[PDB]
RNA sequence: GGCCUGGGAGGGGUGGUCGCCCCUCCCGGGGACCUGCGGCGGGUCGCCUGCCCAGGGCGAGGUUCAGGCGGCCGCAGGAAGAGGAACGGAGCGAGUCCCCGCGGGCGCGAUUCCCUGAGCUGUGGGACGUGCACCCAGGACUCGCUCACACAUG
RNA sequence: CGCCUGCCCAGCCCCCGAACCCCGCGCGGGUCUCUCGGGGGCGAGGGCGAGGU
């Protein structure tokens, strides 16, 4: 997977085939992570978004 | 460098290794490689803690989405398994003798290399959580 | 002062007083379907509210996904169909469908509709999208401005065929030059275009156009209609993990960030507020008669696809405007638009139509033997109503 | 063998195996797939394999028969096709 | 070899070092094992210590004594004993009983020093309650343990919850306060309870029926020791001077009374010898006292282990050795080490 | 210099009045209720309740019934028993305040308590991993009473953290967010299962109950017998007025609904809340929503539920804006001024001519 | 006596206080009858479930064992079995629609 | 008995077993004292507390 | 080492005696706790107070919550009884021999100690009141 | 699937204003209310009907799952002009359910009533006298009594 | 091929080399889809003249 890409100040992606931003640091790839229907780790996966505060609940409320 | 890779860093990537635990892991790993002992990847890693065995996993900070291996770290923790996070998704590929990068290996432990896996070992259960 | 501020809260009164200046309502941070419900036109206020459905954003849990939808980022190894298969069998749910077919290897937005929101499916899958992708050219180019060229050349209505049938047309409306890599002769384009756009057949395109062939290497969508990949995009993780969450720790907070109602996809169309006697009348196939209108927005045209909505915000069907919004300002009666598709499910408003005063004289005049059994008029009908009646059948 | 031929299309840049025209038929005629190419003297060149851009100017590119090579054409050199394998632009535009 | 306070015992061997690593350590009774393999010790570090039998008696200098076990309690050890029934030769007798402050009974595998079962006694809201006490039955079936007011009989062969409640006190009438000894007479078919509250009760085995009721002392009573006889018994209490010797004929009065001094709201040791002719007791003085049972009990000899309180004293049940425990509460001031010692005392 | 205050230092339910939706501004004042902080001494503790730190030895109805002995009042309620052992904040509702106790009773509790584990564990990780894996909807059995065998429930656990643990006595203190009815005693006997060494607890004490914590307004036992010492003997309020709070303080979270005088008795009488008496309404009022009503003093005068929504309210012109649940306030604390408008007045006057 | 059938309940996990707890792994997620008598499956009585605890969707039980039971004997992950009829559904516990 | 707290800079309780906080100070006990309905010691509460300004009426009124 | 205690002192604890008056009030408790002549409890001093029994009352500075013994200094001021407070608790208790704290004592007069008592007092009773 | 059908005018052939066939030009028609769900849009050996020699085979048709990606057919619900400015409430009391770990809690007296127990414990533990106050309040259902039957006065 | 063991084909994951592409003056240096070769892990979709009951 070749596609990257790294926020701009307005907040949307602005893709890229480099491996680093303009402002030095790395950047993300554009695809999202591989997901197979077995997965059991839910418990996990929350467990510890909860303990670092990155859970989609605990972030600021979207505009409706 | 170590400095400059803090701001690539990653929001769950702690407890992230020093500057020096950084270098004495990837020797450790480097010496694991030479043996055979080491097991990288998600689906490996995953698959031998699941199945039964003992070690230490490294984790890579650099590593997204999280997605990918932020379940790790409970299984981890379920069967008492030390973990710890180190920099770089490069250097850690390079160190566990690959030309890609690499998010996690685990290394277990070999009597060729004792006091090397020792001395990271308890450094690694002596760490602060955050 | 704290304390200065505690002592005047015991000493002296607190009264709303009255005033004479006009009630002023701000309305603009409602949600969906609401905003900016102040400044809709007002026909009439006098109606009287039944209490049986809810805000869209505040339906109980069960209700709240039936009614809801997700903007979903596909993974990159499995189908269109599968994908929305495993969101139905995770979220417990009968039916689900999704806003167009990516191909296996492709990412990005799919809108998966649940439930009574697949109803708008088909209206999901013609709306406009936006693609991502990587060409990766055979043979070297001068430069970057040469794929450029070829990019300007293709905007337009094009003449397009599947990948392994029938010539088709698709208009691609707008195209881009993110950047071009000499080495690997790879090079990201940006194109908005119309749905059944065949982003592999313009990838081979852009190679013959520029001489060196060309294939597509990878592909993601971006925009699919109104959402995009930084509106409220959810991944196949957070769908799993928000239902468990909600199922373990009986949590609805994280099914409540990855379901969003039907109702935000329908945030651009113009609004027609019903009375909610006027509903389940829709719901059942009636015509959108003038008497049941509360409210109506500025610049309805005729042939424009309005949402039709009730008080509380639900929306009760997509419809075709047959009068202009100066019209239904100034007549007496008709009809104001006709269904295109019945969202809202039947009895979920009671049924409350044949109650009114017109409709009632109807009624009596049939079982009084002035009109025939079907409604029609005959020889011994008063001229008053004879003349008056405007009978939409015609 | 045709009975008669009408223009198909001018010769532009070659590629990979096969040969790329512009289209420059009559009322913007659209050629049939997998229809036969010929020169001005009735020969056939290949087959017409795909067919690509705007409604109004569009390209067509040409799977050359065995004994035929790409490099071989001149530029701006026209190609033919019988008038019975054309389509108006109507059926594709409405 | 037999006993024989005709001269002053010699000193052995003991362990200092490992109690001094605590400030203000001491410890709280010592205890062989009825096999006579090794010795047990209580410490207010709340740590239970065997130690072996020195191998350089049967092999002139003795090194410091080394516990082969320490089983840590994490509160306060009201009360440990050995297994009635326990040998040496056989793995599964060789084991220790243990209770502690809001803690269950726990049985402690005297090998390997691991936690091989728990006896939990709860009350009537489903809360643990400790055992104050501990005895097992001579017959190593029953593990008896005393509470306020009660006794919990656990069967050893189903550790757990599930246990035998036999009330002391009913309608203000009985033996009251919290039962801080149990013993079985060797012939007879009952036990003896001491408690806190004054009174001695003496208890059928089988029904756990009252017997009789004695008064005598003037504090707490804190010890027990039937004599191989087994009409004969003796008594011990906090704070108080006299060690009662009692007789289950001619019941309801102590027999004679023998002084030691006793200061302090300690649980200070006495013990018969396995012929049953000496008895020999503790002080918070210091000075270990000898009495020949064999009338009244005559005072046969006394000497001074340390400088310091002496709670413990445990007699070999093979062979002639006099150990010895030492160390009381210290008690401060507006702004010695304690220690287990070993003794001959065989004759010449 | 109440004019110089903005409207979010205005006390209790009055507080930010101007972001509620004005249906209208006008409306004839009458001199009748007072702010609930001003109630007559009398009134104020018949409508009040006290956020109390419950002593150690007593059980809970032991102490409402000696809060009742002192302050001289008929009926109490409590907020959630407490054992007798355990300390900490339970909400003692007077008199009308009473009829608030299933909405107190039901709130979430937060708890820190001590577990005694009876064998040493590895560390203070090990805990704290027991406490995560007891987070959410869990199975307890309900305790035996009256020989009466309640089945096996559930009972929600939001929170737990691990405070500190000691590995000498074997003590860790833990802080639990949790549901309604949630036993923690048996919380540890689990707790002590899942490490293997067993457990039970040791201490507790409640930190919350619900809006009212031991962070602010929370008195003992001691102020309470004080304070009406001091209003018996000196015919001092000052005291009672710091220990007792308006109910109002305990309704703070619910969505307003702000009626005209001439309403407010019609109410208090039992009838529904119609719309032509609605001067303001919150945003965020969903149908079949507990609801506050409220006067322009910022008194409480019912517990209502909600039969239109935010935006319905908005559109309409008349009807059902709300039926009672619960009603708070007296009859006759205002005056009958229902019948005088211009709807009803045609209506009686049309049945008339 | 011996029932007919016997239906998985769960598997061995640590042993605590001389009973013994186990992760309990039922089809359909079912809850045991308190004091269910548990067996292994050679239908044998090891003893009857005392505690039930932990999430919904992943609890635990304890089993307070029989006479001639010690809590040493039992492997890790030995699986024990339960006579259906003293199963209940999950739904019973799960909230009224 | 055993739980007992100090004050962080926010006014907060941070409970402890520790009989001392991470700044010397002695720890308070977090349970009150204990009550008695017939307790006859009201003057001499209210005439000490008083006294040294730690009556309940002469502290900051609170903010509602 | 005595300016330490002065951190915990309550808001009621005045007056409270010089660091050498502590050290003369110990030593007269020591003499009274020998002598058998002194009440320790809040239960028993409040008793005794009752009952019309003289002697000075000594306090711990550092007793909280105050609500177990704030009642005593005015039941003292009733019937002029002297009292003071000292630094700490730990060694009021330590003064009367005792591991365990306590919050108050009372010092009865006696024969054998009668010039160190009339020592104390005089200078209780000499304090600035507050 | 090289769509279907009717009328008028002109030219050619054949037969007894008339019938039939072919070509060219012009014009009309192919209808049947609204909504929801399902099916068709080659290839599923899983079921049924039919055909052939508790079984086997088949170029045809159909139902229910699975798979692929506007038009027609079938079934079901309606045949809708949009009503109602007191509807049908409250507060108490009782019976029955829910809630529901509650002999323990409080005080005083005398041998300082005993006790710094290693037993929790002096900011409290116990003994004996003695007294005292606690064991509700809520919610739901059901059958009474009281107060209203209220659209809120520009 | 009822079951189990073993072998072959297809599919999935990881590492190395060659060709191709890019840069410099036959040579040197640096990357990546597809294709070709080698090594490691994994049979129940298909096949088997082998072994066991």
């Amino acid at each position: 997977m070749f596609l990257q890409y790294y926020l701009n100040e307005q907040g949307d992606r602005v893709y890229t085939l480099k491996k680093f931003d303009p402002m030095g640091q790395q950047t993300c790839s554009a695809h999202p992570a591989r997901f197979s229907p077995d997965d059991k780790y839910s418990r996990h996966r929350i467990t510890i978004k909860k303990r670092f505060k990155v859970l989609m609940t605990q972030q600021p409320r979207p505009v409706l | 460098t170590y400095q400059e890779l803090l701001v690539n860093q990653n929001p769950i990537a702690q407890p992230l290794a020093s500057r020096r635990l950084t270098r004495k892991l990837y020797k450790c790993i480097k010496k694991a490689v030479k043996q055979k002992q080491i097991r990288r990847g998600v689906k490996e890693v995953q698959k031998f803690v699941n199945k039964g065995e003992k070690g230490i996993m490294v984790l890579a900070g650099d590593t997204l989405p999280i997605e990918v291996y932020c379940h790790l770290p409970v299984m981890c923790e379920d069967r008492n398994l030390p973990y710890v996070y180190i920099p770089s998704k490069t250097d850690l590929g390079a160190a566990a003798g690959s030309k890609r990068p690499t998010c996690v290996i685990m290394v277990k432990p070999h009597e060729e290399y004792q006091e090397a896996y020792d001395e990271c070992l308890e450094e690694v259960q002596s760490l602060p959580l955050p | 002062p704290e304390e200065d501020v505690a002592e005047i809260q015991h000493a002296e009164e607190f009264l709303i007083k009255p005033e004479s200046k006009v009630a002023k309502l701000d309305t603009s941070q409602w949600p969906l379907l609401l905003k900016n419900f102040d400044k809709l036109n007002v026909r009439t206020t006098h109606y009287t509210p039944l209490a049986c459905g809810s805000n869209p954003l505040k339906r109980e849990i069960g209700d709240y996904i039936r009614t809801g939808f997700i903007n979903l980022d596909k993974p990159s190894n499995p189908s269109s169909h599968e994908v929305v298969a495993w969101i139905r069998r995770i979220l417990r749910v009968e039916k689900t469908g999704h806003s167009g077919t990516l191909d296996p290897k492709v990412t990005g937005c799919l809108i998966v509709c649940i439930e009574r929101a697949t109803r708008l499916v088909k209206s999901q899958q013609s709306a406009g999208k936006e693609y991502v992708g990587i060409v990766r050219l055979h043979n070297a180019i001068e430069g970057g401005t040469q794929l450029s060229r070829a990019l300007e050349t293709l905007t337009g209505a094009l003449f397009q065929r599947p990948p392994l049938r029938q010539l088709r047309v698709r208009t691609i409306y707008e195209s881009k030059m993110i950047e071009y890599d000499p080495e690997r002769r790879l090079g990201i384009f940006w194109v908005s275009c119309e749905a059944g756009t065949y982003i592999r057949t313009l990838c081979v395109h852009l190679g013959l156009l520029l001489g060196v062939g060309g294939q597509m290497q990878e592909l993601r969508r971006v925009r699919s209609g109104v959402m995009s990949e930084k509106d409220h995009m959810v991944t196949m993780h957070d769908v799993l993990d928000a239902q468990w969450l909600y199922d373990n720790h009986k949590d609805e907070s994280y099914l409540r960030r990855v379901v969003y109602p039907l109702e935000k996809l329908l945030t651009s169309h113009k609004r027609l507020v019903m009375k909610d006697s006027a509903v389940n009348a829709i719901c059942y196939g009636a015509k959108i008669m003038l008497p049941g209108v509360l409210r109506y927005e500025d610049g309805i045209e005729v042939n424009q696809e309005i949402v039709v909505i009730t008080t509380k915000g639900e929306a009760i069907c997509m419809a075709i405007a047959l009068m202009t919004t100066a019209v239904i300002s100034t007549c007496d009666h008709g009809i104001v638009a006709k269904i295109k598709r019945v969202i809202m499910e039947r009895d979920t408003y009671p049924r409350k139509w044949g109650l009114g005063p017109k409709a009632s004289q109807k009624k009596l005049m049939i079982k009084q033997g002035l009109l025939d059994k079907h409604g029609k008029p005959t020889d011994s009908t008063p001229a008053t109503w004879k003349q008056e009646y405007v009978d939409y059948s015609e | 063998p045709p009975e008669r031929v009408v223009l198909l299309g001018e010769f532009l840049h070659p590629c990979e195996d096969d040969i790329v025209c512009k289209c420059t038929t009559d009322e913007n005629k659209v050629p049939y797939f997998n229809a036969p190419v010929y020169l001005e003297n009735k020969e056939q060149i290949g087959k017409v394999d795909e067919i690509f851009g705007q409604l109004r100017d569009f390209y067509f590119s040409v799977k050359l028969s065995e004994n035929m090579k790409a490099s071989s054409f001149k530029k701006l050199q026209k190609f033919y096709i019988d008038p019975y394998k054309l389509l108006p632009l109507q059926r594709f535009l409405p | 070899w037999n006993y024989s306070f005709s001269q002053l015992p010699r000193f052995l061997s003991g362990s200092w070092s490992e109690f001094s690593t605590q400030p203000e350590n001491f410890l709280k009774g010592c205890k062989w094992a009825p096999d006579g393999s090794c010795i047990l010790t209580n410490s207010a570090d709340n740590i239970l210590r065997i130690y072996n039998l020195p191998p350089e008696l049967y092999h002139v200098e003795y090194a410091e004594m080394v516990p082969v076990l320490r089983m840590v309690e994490g509160d306060t050890i009201y009360d440990y004993c050995w297994y009635s029934l326990m040998s040496s030769a056989q793995p599964d007798t060789s084991y220790v009983a243990s209770s502690s402050r809001e803690n269950p009974i726990h049985i402690w595998d005297a090998f390997t020093g691991e936690l091989r079962a728990s006896f939990r006694a709860y009350n009537h809201l489903d809360e643990l309650t400790a055992a104050h006490s501990l005895c097992f039955s001579p017959d190593g079936s029953q593990l008896f343990c005393g509470f306020n007011r009660t006794v919990r009989v656990f069967s050893t062969a189903r550790p757990g919850r599930d246990c035998e409640v036999r009330a002391t006190f009913a309608k203000k009438q009985g033996q009251s306060g919290i039962i801080s000894c149990i013993a079985f007479s060797p012939a007879q078919p009952l036990y003896a309870c001491g408690s806190y509250g004054r009174s001695l009760g003496l208890y059928a085995w089988d029904d756990g029926s009252p017997l009789a009721l004695l008064g005598g002392h003037q504090g707490g009573i804190t010890h027990l020791c039937f004599h191989p006889d087994g009409n004969r018994f003796f008594s011990g209490a906090r704070k108080d001077a006299e060690l009662l010797c009692w007789d289950l004929r001619q019941s309801g009065y102590p027999l004679w009374s023998l002084g030691r001094e006793v200061t302090t709201n300690q649980r200070i040791y006495f013990d018969l010898d396995p012929t049953g002719q000496f008895l020999v007791s503790g002080s918070t003085s210091g000075a270990v006292s000898v009495w020949d049972t064999d009338g009244k009990p005559e005072p046969v000899l006394s000497f001074l282990p340390q400088k310091d309180c002496t709670n413990g004293v445990s007699l070999h049940p093979s062979l002639p050795l006099l150990a010895t425990a030492s160390g009381q509460r210290v008690f401060p001031e507006p702004t010695l080490e304690c220690r287990l010692q070993l003794w001959w005392c065989g004759g010449a």
